[PDB]
RNA sequence: GCUCGCCGGAAGACCAAGGGUUCCUGUCCAACGUUAAUCGGGGCAGGGUGAGUCGACCCCUAAGGCGAGGCCGAAAGGCGUAGUCGAUGGGAAACAGGUUAAUAUUCCUGUACUUGGUGUUACUGCGAAGGGGGGACGGAGAAGGCUAUGUUGGCCGGGCGACGGUUGUCCCGGUUUAAGCGUGUAGGCUGGUUUUCCAGGCAAAUCCGGAAAAUCAAGGCUGAGGCGUGAUGACGAGGCACUACGGUGCUGAAGCAACAAAUGCCCUGCUUCCAGGAAAAGCCUCUAAGCAUCAGGUAACAUCAAAUCGUACCCCAAACCGACACAGGUGGUCAGGUAGAGAAUACCAAGGCGCUUGAGAGAACUCGGGUGAAGGAACUAGGCAAAAUGGUGCCGUAACUUCGGGAGAAGGCACGCUGAUAUGUAGGUGAGGUCCCUCGCGGAUGGAGCUGAAAUCAGUCGAAGAUACCAGCUGGCUGCAACUGUUUAUUAAAAACACAGCACUGUGCAAACACGAAAGUGGACGUAUACGGUGUGACGCCUGCCCGGUGCCGGGAGGUUAAU
RNA sequence: AGGACCGAACCGACUAAUGUCGAAAAAUUAGCGGAUGACUUGUGGCUGGGGGUGAAAGGCCAAUCAAACCGGGAGAUAGCU
C-alpha cells in the first residue's frame, strides 16, 4: 500500500519550488493569480 | 569459434557461441576510450523515436581511425580486440611515431602485421589508399563515400565492396547489398573484408540475450488495440489490413526511397 | 579586525539555566545569548573585549523557535543562537 | 518490587528520507487518549541540540536542467555552442574513557592526525584553461590468510546452597582496552637502471608513447592481519561510606592461552566469462605565455587559522506515507547462545515489551484450532478445504528423450543413548625444544595441548529415535503454450503478451523511419553480418493450388485528365 | 556454466477462509511462484493529454483514464426528470 504521496522535500521544490515556478512564463503566472487571489503562501518552501 | 552449447538448460539449449579466442582478454586501450550512454531509442524531445530500444549492458566507445589519415607511417598490429559497439573487431595498431589508433579488423589481420595508408601504400591487405590506387576488380572495406568523409561502406562483420569499374573520375562499386553505386575515386577504402565473419552465426539462444544487447521486445500490432496500431482488434486473430507500419505506411513492399540527390550515382539499385 | 561598534552589538545576554551554572562550575564555560549572525570569532572577540578575559574557544549551536500557542492564534518563538564560550582561567562575573 | 508471559535476522540498537520540539524537568486533567487516569507523543512553564576531523556547505563531475552568442519559429517560444548548475558517485584529517535530567567521534581526560596562511632559515627554475599519468570502475567463481566474534581451559573474586548429594572434573561472575605511531607479514602486481635519438600526444616538454644500445638481474608498488608502543593509563566483578533510597565517594583483583570462526577484511586481488563493464576534479608530473637575480617551488622550525549550517527526538513507527495513537507501506547498517546446512526454525541473551476498556459467565450461532468409532470422495460444479507425504545416507528407479533430462521417478532399508575399537579415531590446528640460514613477522622438524566428525561392533530405554518446530504427496492418459519470463495496481495470470528462431519487406547513409510549423534529435557516434516495419513463434518433417478482387512492384500501345 | 534445481531475505499474488458500516477505499491467516536474473531495490532525472509509456490489459499516467486534473467558454445543451 505505497500511497501517492510520498514525500521529498527536494523533489518538492525543484517541481513545485519558487524558482520552479520562476523559470517560466507559465510559472511566473501562477504566482500572479496567487498574488490575485491574495495567497499567504505563494508557493512550497516550508 | 562457432560452439553449439550443450543444452544444460533449456535457453542454453540453442546457444550458439563465437568464441574469437585471439581478442585481448582484460581491458581495451584507455586514452581511445569515453562515454557512451544508452538513449533509450529517446530523443531530443524526450520521446521514443526507435522504438524496441534500451537496456542491455554497458558499453563504452571505441574510438576507430576511421580517416585513416597517417601516411607513410607504416603501422603494426599488436592487440585484436571486442569493440561492443561493431560487429567487427578492432586492432589497435601502433605507428612508427609513436601513436596508438583503433582500427576495423580486416579478415587477415593478425597481431603482428605491418600495414601503412596514403598512395604509396601496398595493396596487401589491411592498406588503405584511393580508390584509384586501388586496382578495379579489389575488394575494398571502410569505404568512403565522400573524399575525406571517414569510412562509410563495408564496416560491418565480413562485409566487403569490390571494385567493379572506374569510369574516369568516379568509380562503381558492387555494395554488399547488390546495388551498384559510383563513388569518387579519390574516396579512400581499405583493402579486404572486414574481420569476425562468423558474427552471423550467433544463435542467443534465449530472450535474456537480446535483451542484454539493448533489445527491448517487439509486440505485434495484430496483439494490440484498434487505437494503437492500425492492425489490432477482432475477436480473435482477425486481421483483414494490408501490413502497415505502426504509423499507417505500408509495409511488405513499398519502395519509401525518395533522395534524388544521390540516385544519380545509384549505377544499379540492390535485387 | 572586528570594529567595536559590531562587538558592542554581538552578546545579547548570559544565558542562566542549570547546564549553564554546571558548565560554569565543572568546565568553566560562561553559557551566553548572541545574535543569530555572530561568527565565532565575534563571539570571542567580543567577550575578551567587554568582559576583558581571555577566551580559549567557542561553540555555538542556534536554537530552535519553540511553537508557542496563545490563545487560539497559533505563535512561534524566536531561533537564536547560544554560545559556549570556555574561560581559560581567569574569572567570570 | 517480586512472579508470570511475549519478541529476540526483532517487537532490540544506530541512521538516511520524512516529521518538526513529539526530547528532559516541573506542573494541571477541561478537551485529546475508543474506558478511569494521579499517566501521555495532551495543556502550561522552563530547560535541552556545543564539531578543524561526523554530515552538509565547498571542489569535481553522471543522467539531466538552464543556456551569452547562434540556428529555427506568427508571438509566446524550440534547439543548442561556450559556459553553467546538477549526487544517488569521486575529493584532507579522531579515537578510547568519563560525563547530562536531557548533547556527545561535538563537552572534559588522554593520545593523534589533516589542509592552508604567515614569517624564519637553507637549498633552489618556477609558471596553466594546455600535454601525460592516476583517480578509473563488469559478472561469476574459487579458495587461502586474518579479524569481528564465540567456546573451552587457565587466572582472579565470590559460594558451599530453603529438599537427597555438592571441597570438587563443583557452582557463579569477570577475564576489556581504540585511533594513532613503528615494523612490514600472509600475500597480489611489476623486471629493474642508464645513455642515445623520434613524422605521435592541436604548441612545447626534461613527461607520456616509440626505436634502439648498454647494464643488471633484482628493484619497486599494494597489502589484511599479527607484533610493540599508545597503556605501570583508562576499564574492571566487587568491597568498604552515606543517603536524594535515586547515585554519587573511594578503592578495585585477574585481565591469558587454545580452538572454532564469518556473508566482514586482504580483494578495486586471483581465475575466468561475454553481454565487454561512468566522467571530472583532488593527487603526481611536463612544459607554454611570464618572470627568470626576483617572483615561485622544496624541506625544518615557529605560530596562526579551519568559517557557516545540521546535531534534541521518532525512523519498519503512536512522532514518516495512509483522514485515526490505523493489523498496511518505508531504504540502509549491527547482527550473541544452544540445536540447526541455514539470515529458516525452536528455545533464550543484550535489550524491549504484555499490543489503552476491564470483570464475570461458560447458551445458540460465527471465527481460529485439537481429536474422532466404522466407512473412506459415497461430498461436490470440482478431492474446494482439510488430511497425508516431508530429513540425511546407502541401495534402487519406468515409458519416453532434444542425451542434458525425466529423477528426489517409483520403491526399500538405517537412524536414539551408552560403551569399545579409540579414557576421542580419521581430519584440522599446532606448543616446546632440536636444528639451518640471506636472523626475520624465516624455513625443515617435532609432536605436547586443543578441536574433532563419520563408521563398525556390543549393550540399553521407549508404542514411537528424521521423535518438537522445520520439512516433496505420488503415479497414468490427454488438450494448449516450446521453455524462463510479462500481463488487466483493485473480481481474469491464462491457451493471452514476449521470446529465441524463421521469412517477407524497406533502407547506400543527409539511410529509411520517428519526434518536431522549422532548426535539430533519435536511429547511431551505427554503415546492409547494419537498421526499421510486418507476420510466425524453440526443435523435427514440411509449408500445396489460385495473381481474378484489394494492395504493392514495374510497363508503356492507346483512352481520359488539373492548374496553365 | 546455467534467463539450472531446492529454499529464507527480497519481489510477486495461484487457492481458501475471514473481513465486506473492515484492523485496511484491496488487507490478514494458512498454504502458493520466482529467488544470479528478461532479477530486485534506493536516490536523482526525462517523456503529458488525442499526448506519454505500454513483454499489450485499453493497461498505467497521484485512491480518477475508450482520452487526467484544474480554471475558463459556461448559467453549454437537455423536445427529458
Amino acid at each position: 500500500m505505497k500511497r501517492t504521496f510520498q514525500p521529498s522535500v527536494l523533489k518538492r521544490n525543484r517541481s513545485h519550488g519558487f524558482r520552479a515556478r520562476m523559470a517560466t512564463k507559465n510559472g511566473r503566472q501562477v504566482l500572479a493569480r496567487r498574488r490575485a487571489k491574495g495567497r499567504a503562501r505563494l508557493t512550497v518552501s516550508k | 569459434a562457432v560452439v553449439k552449447c550443450k543444452p544444460t538448460s533449456p535457453g542454453r539449449r540453442h546457444v550458439v557461441k563465437v568464441v574469437n579466442p585471439e581478442l585481448h582478454k582484460g581491458k581495451p586501450f584507455a586514452p581511445l576510450l569515453e562515454k557512451n550512454s544508452k538513449s533509450g531509442g529517446r530523443n531530443n524531445n524526450g520521446r521514443i523515436t526507435t522504438r524496441h530500444i534500451g537496456g542491455g549492458h554497458k558499453q563504452a566507445y571505441r574510438i576507430v581511425d576511421f580517416k585513416r589519415n597517417k601516411d607513410g607511417i607504416p603501422a603494426v598490429v599488436e592487440r585484436l580486440e571486442y569493440d561492443p559497439n561493431r560487429s567487427a573487431n578492432i586492432a589497435l595498431v601502433l605507428y612508427k611515431d609513436g601513436e596508438r589508433r583503433y582500427i576495423l579488423a580486416p579478415k587477415g589481420l593478425k597481431a603482428g602485421d605491418q600495414i601503412q595508408s596514403g598512395v604509396d601504400a601496398a595493396i596487401k591487405p589491411g592498406n588503405t589508399l584511393p580508390m584509384r590506387n586501388i586496382p578495379v576488380g579489389s575488394t575494398v572495406h571502410n569505404v568512403e563515400m565522400k573524399p575525406g568523409k571517414g569510412g562509410q561502406l563495408a564496416r560491418s562483420a565480413g562485409t566487403y565492396v569490390q571494385i567493379v569499374a572506374r569510369d574516369g573520375a568516379y568509380v562503381t562499386l558492387r555494395l554488399r547489398s547488390g546495388e551498384m553505386r559510383k563513388v569518387e575515386a579519390d574516396c579512400r577504402a581499405t583493402l579486404g573484408e572486414v574481420g569476425n565473419a562468423e558474427h552471423m552465426l550467433r544463435v542467443l539462444g534465449k530472450a535474456g540475450a537480446a535483451r542484454w544487447r539493448g533489445v527491448r521486445p517487439t509486440v505485434r500490432g495484430t496483439a494490440m488495440n484498434p487505437v494503437d496500431h492500425p492492425h489490432g482488434g477482432g475477436e480473435g486473430r482477425n486481421f483483414g489490413k494490408h501490413p502497415v507500419t505502426p504509423w499507417g505506411v505500408q509495409t511488405k513492399g513499398k519502395k519509401t526511397r525518395s533522395n534524388k540527390r544521390t540516385d544519380k550515382f545509384i549505377v544499379r539499385r540492390r535485387s | 579586525m572586528i570594529r567595536e561598534e559590531r562587538l558592542l552589538k554581538v552578546l545579547r545576554a548570559p544565558h542562566v539555566s542549570e547546564k549553564a551554572s554546571t558548565a560554569m562550575e565543572k568546565s568553566n564555560t560562561i553559557v551566553l545569548k548572541v545574535a543569530k549572525d555572530a561568527t565565532k570569532a565575534e563571539i570571542k572577540a567580543a567577550v575578551q573585549k567587554l568582559f576583558e578575559v581571555e577566551v580559549e574557544v567557542v561553540n555555538t549551536l542556534v536554537v530552535k523557535g519553540k511553537v508557542k500557542r496563545h490563545g487560539q492564534r497559533i505563535g512561534r518563538r524566536s531561533d537564536w543562537k547560544k554560545a559556549y564560550v570556555t574561560l581559560k582561567e581567569g574569572q567570570n562575573l
